[PDB]
Parts: structure tokens; C-alpha cells; sequence
């Protein structure tokens, strides 16, 4: 998910 | 998270507030259904990035696993955008300030099929907040409650939500409200959150509708937000 | 409504409680038939919620059109509290999870578990159900002030019940907030159920009563 | 419609 990566970057 | 005082909770939430962003409004051309929808999806897209970083500054949120952080934001994101919209709009009776360069009345909302219905609900919420004289300290508390609560039923979160209740009551007592005015206003504010949930669900069905009729292309992020609901 | 004591508010709402009904593609028939019969009793109950009959018939129609499915689900959740993992649609219609739509089912189960863990009291439940009725359509002048004044009295009543149960002032406000935040989840479930109800109506599989069809038309 | 008569 985009959201998964956005949350840790 | 739970070691915070009420004043430290309020200060942390105020310092975490996201900026007000501009839309990509092109005043050289008239509005269409597609171009309106393009502005709103572009705006939501750019606001979501700030919302993710705001959410990590909401006390208790970073303690969660990435999967739980994803779930909460997937549930609450449109509620969070609309309560922010309603808040921005309080000082504009009859209008919605989507952005400083996108201040719309309901006649402009009729440009998108099905939008005027949601427009009116948001307008009604904005006037409700204005009549109640909602304060920014109370607003940021409500927006944090939405983040932690909306996806909670799909112990640590409930402890944090309890601290935020303590914080709201603290704010109300410091404002001079009587004990019984305090619990009446708490209830009034939390009941508005049911209307914000309702407005989100309408907005999410409308987003799915525009996407299913190929009105505008949605970003990969918005597509996955829609998948989640 | 505005001159009733808190104890008088609770006794009135307890007295107004509807009865629990029995049931007899096949599952939908029982559920839609059951919802139809429960709606008829819900209308008599709404007329006994203090302050409701003060409103015009038009405003009464609007509130029930907005609130009816929320009321059906909070009632369902309430009578399923003491049956962990099940939903008691009717005493003779107790369903486990595997018998489902299911996304709605799961949310109702989670709400029942929440009620159980908070040990929701019957007196609290009837206050919550009246708040749903008065709140769910209020945001869609003098009459709105009256509904808000009745809503404040129901908040006083909830606080009164919590103080009577020995909760500290801090525990009262926390529990009040916890109860009202669940109403946001009940709104969500009703939103989802109305969408499912509309799909069902597009299909002709399931017989839906004329009252239900008029309710669905209102959304 | 039906709700009206039912309330009355
Ligand atoms: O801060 C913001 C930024 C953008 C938006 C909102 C608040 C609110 N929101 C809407 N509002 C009203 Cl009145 N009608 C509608 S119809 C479709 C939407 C819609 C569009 C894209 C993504 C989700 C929902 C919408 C869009
Ligand atoms: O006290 C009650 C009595 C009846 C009902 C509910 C609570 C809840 N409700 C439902 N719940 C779940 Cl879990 N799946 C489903 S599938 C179809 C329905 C359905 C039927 C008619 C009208 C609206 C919905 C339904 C039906």
C-alpha cells in the first residue's frame, strides 16, 4: 500500500 | 502518551496542525464536473501527505504497528478532511473554503452531480460549530478523536481516547463552563462526530461514483483509500 | 420533557421499551420481515420518548426516516450482549458469524463486545437509543433548539445514572464520551446497511414491505 | 406516506 510506505518515510 | 498533562496534550496537538493548502484552480476556464472533481481529488491527495505526518504526531499513534496505523487512517481520512474543511469554513457563512483560492457556495457545488447533497451537510456542520463557538483547542481534540476512534471497532487506544476526553473537559472548565455545562458540551461535540461519519460515508460513495463513471483519474493513493472502504 | 427529573426520564424510557419479537434469500426474508414488524413498534416507542411528540409530524417523520436502522441495530446489539460471538435477531433466531453482509455482521458483533466490556446498563441503553432518534436527523430554528434542549436533558440523565453508580466525576465524563463515540460506529453500520438494503431492493430476490420501501426511498 | 399515518 502507498499508505504503508508513506507512514515510514 | 498517558503521562501527558492536558495543557501538554493541547500544545502538542496545536503544534502538529497541518498547513492550509491551495488548490490548482485555473481561473482562466469555466468549471465543469470533471474540472471541479479534479481540483478536489488533487487537493485531497496533497492534504493526505500532511495528514499522515500530522497523525504520527497525535500522541499514542506511533506506538501502533504500521498495519494498525494504516487501518486507522484508511477509516478516518475523509472524516478528517471534512472536519478540517468545516473548521476552515466557520468564518464564511454559506460557503465552504476548500482552499483559499477555492471558496465555493452551494450553487457552485451543483456543478458536480451529487455534490450539493454533501455540500449542504458540511455547511450545516459549519454553522453548528459557529453557533457553538467551537475553539481551536477543542477542534484539534475532536480531530484526534476521529483518528483514533473511527477504526477502533474494526486497550491502549481507549486509554488515549480517555485522556483526550479529560483534555476536552479541562479546556471547558478553564473556559469557565459550569460542571453541568461541561458534560452537555462534551456530548454535543461528540454527537457531531456521528454526523461527520455520515458525511464521510456519503463522500466516499460519491468518490466511488465519479471513479466508476470515469469522471476523473484518481491517484494510486486515493484508489487504495477507496479499496479500503 | 424539560421538567422531568432524571429518575423520571429513566422510568419513562424504560416503560416505553418495545417488545422483543420472533421470526418464523431465505435469511433475508426473515430479517426483512422482522425489521418491518420492529419498525411498527419503534413508531409507538418514538411517540413515548419525551419531547418527540412536541415536534411536528413532518419533523417526526424525518427523524424516524434517518434513525430507524440505527435504532434497529443498537437494539440488536443490546440483546446480543449476553451471547458472546452471536447476534440475537430474535429469541428463536440466534446467528453465529458463519451464518451470513458479513462485514455488517462483524461490526455488530464488535459493538456487542464493546457494550459487554463496558458493562452497559439497561438504563444507559434506553438513553442512548433516544439520543440516536433525536440526533440522527437534527443536522438535516425553534424546533432545533427544542431537540437540542431535550438532548441536553438526556445527557444529564446519563450523567445522573453514572453518578448514582458511584463513578467519579472523571469516570463519568470518560464513560459518557465512550458511549457517544459508539454512536458514531452505529451510524457507520446503518450507512452500510442502507447501502446493502438498496442493492437488495434493486434485485427482486427479497420481498420488502411497502413501509420499508418508503423508508429506503427516504435515504 | 405510510410513516405519516403510522405516527398519527
Ligand atoms: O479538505 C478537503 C479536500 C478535498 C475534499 C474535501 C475536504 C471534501 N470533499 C468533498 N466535499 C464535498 Cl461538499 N463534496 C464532495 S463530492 C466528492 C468529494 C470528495 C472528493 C475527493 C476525495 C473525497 C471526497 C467531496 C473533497
Ligand atoms: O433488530 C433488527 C431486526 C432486523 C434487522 C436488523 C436488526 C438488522 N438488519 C440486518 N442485519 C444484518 Cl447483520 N444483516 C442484514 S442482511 C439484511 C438486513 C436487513 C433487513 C431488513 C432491513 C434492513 C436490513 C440485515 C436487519
Amino acid at each position: 500500500k502507498i499508505l504503508h510506505r508513506l507512514l515510514q518515510d | 502518551a498517558l503521562s501527558l498533562t492536558a495543557d501538554q496534550m493541547v500544545s502538542a496537538l496545536l503544534d502538529a496542525e497541518p498547513p492550509i493548502l491551495y488548490s490548482e484552480y485555473d481561473p482562466t476556464r469555466p468549471f465543469s464536473e470533471a474540472s471541479m472533481m479534479g481540483l478536489l481529488t488533487n487537493l485531497a491527495d496533497r492534504e493526505l501527505v500532511h495528514m499522515i505526518n500530522w497523525a504520527k504526531r497525535v500522541p499514542g499513534f506511533v506506538d501502533l504497528t504500521l498495519h494498525d496505523q494504516v487501518h486507522l487512517l484508511e477509516c478516518a481520512w475523509l472524516e478528517i478532511l471534512m472536519i478540517g474543511l468545516v473548521w476552515r469554513s466557520m468564518e464564511h457563512p454559506g460557503k465552504l473554503l476548500f482552499a483559499p483560492n477555492l471558496l465555493l457556495d452551494r450553487n457552485q457545488g451543483k456543478c458536480v452531480e451529487g455534490m450539493v447533497e454533501i455540500f449542504d451537510m458540511l455547511l450545516a456542520t459549519s454553522s453548528r460549530f459557529r453557533m457553538m463557538n467551537l475553539q481551536g483547542e477543542e477542534f484539534v481534540c475532536l480531530k484526534s478523536i476521529i483518528l483514533l476512534n473511527s477504526g477502533v471497532y474494526t486497550d491502549h487506544i481507549h486509554r488515549v481516547l480517555d485522556k483526550i476526553t479529560d483534555t476536552l473537559i479541562h479546556l471547558m472548565a478553564k473556559a469557565g463552563l459550569t460542571l453541568q455545562q461541561q458534560h452537555q458540551r462534551l456530548a454535543q461535540l461528540l454527537l457531531i462526530l456521528s454526523h461527520i461519519r455520515h458525511m464521510s460515508n456519503k463522500g466516499m460513495e460519491h468518490l466511488y461514483s465519479m471513479k466508476c463513471k470515469n469522471v476523473v483519474p484518481l491517484s494510486d493513493l486515493l484508489l487504495e483509500m477507496l479499496d479500503a472502504h
